[PDB]
């Protein structure tokens, strides 16, 4: 029964962890809002093959992944659990956390995200051929965008999509859902501080982003089937690991 | 695995 004093505690901690493995500054992402690609660049990306353009994002994705690695490893309570439910959120969370995290690269005011240097929108990425998965992360994206998250409620929500005891698998169910309740506290208590419990009714449902891991998931088995080869020589292998059927 | 590796058990 975590005391008020711990509570807080754990809000810091929260905290201190996600500012040291944020991977890039907001300050820098916001600052570089102006840099938008041209048509003639976004042309360029669209006349990409399907192959480099996914090998493209599957590395960004997977250098995102090993930040949230990083963030669990410093989150103390996520230690605590044993070596199989570690990897069980991690395998199942790597995914969600970023998509949570890249809602800090996108605008709102344009619909484009940063990608490779500049903002693009999602046209950008059409020579992947998962048009569908491209405007629902768009949207996903532009949900949370509308929230107007502070890097505290980023590294408190982030922290929670990760120690989601509703994993299937998990060999230690009940202390995953203490660590999640104590955070689920932390969280409360922090938006309390500031007025901000109102954002709790409008983010998203969990299905939502277990949907978009789903389709991700998805789209890379057609990928994959119809570009077999540059998957097994190209991809990073915890892409692999993680996404792969 | 790599994530076992990655977490250092
Ligand atoms: C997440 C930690 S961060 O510090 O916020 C950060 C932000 C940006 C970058 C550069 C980068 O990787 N951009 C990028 C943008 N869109 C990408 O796909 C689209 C389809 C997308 C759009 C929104 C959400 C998910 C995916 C990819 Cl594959 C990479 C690095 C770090």
């Amino acid at each position: 029964y975590a005391s008020l004093t711990e509570i807080e505690h754990l809000v810091q901690s929260v905290c201190k962890s996600y500012r040291e493995t944020c991977q890039l500054r907001l300050e820098d992402l916001l600052r570089q809002r102006s840099n938008i690609f041209s048509r003639e660049e976004v042309t360029g990306y669209q006349r990409k093959s399907m192959w480099e353009m996914w090998e493209r994002c599957a590395h960004h994705l997977t250098e995102a992944i090993q930040y949230v690695v990083e963030f669990a490893k410093r989150l103390s309570g996520f230690m605590e659990l044993c070596q199989n439910d570690q990897i069980v959120l991690l395998k199942a969370g790597a995914m969600e956390v970023v998509l949570v995290r890249m809602c800090r690269a996108y605008n709102a005011d344009n619909r484009t995200v940063f990608f490779e240097g500049k903002y693009g929108g999602m046209e950008l990425f059409r020579a992947l051929g998962c048009s569908e998965l491209i405007s629902s992360i768009f949207d996903f994206s532009h949900s949370l965008s509308a929230l107007h998250f502070s890097e505290d409620e980023i590294a408190l929500y982030t922290a929670l999509v990760l120690i989601n005891a509703h994993r299937p698998g998990l060999q230690e169910k009940r202390k995953v859902e203490q660590l999640q309740y104590n955070l689920e506290l932390a969280f409360h208590h922090h938006l309390s501080k500031t007025h901000r419990q109102s954002i709790l009714a409008k983010l998203p449902p969990k299905g939502k982003l277990r949907s978009l891991c789903s389709q991700h998931v998805e789209r890379l088995q057609i990928f994959q089937h119809l570009h077999p080869i540059v998957v097994q020589a190209a991809f990073p292998p915890l892409y692999k690991e993680l996404f792969s059927t | 695995t790599l994530l076992q590796l990655l977490l250092g058990h």
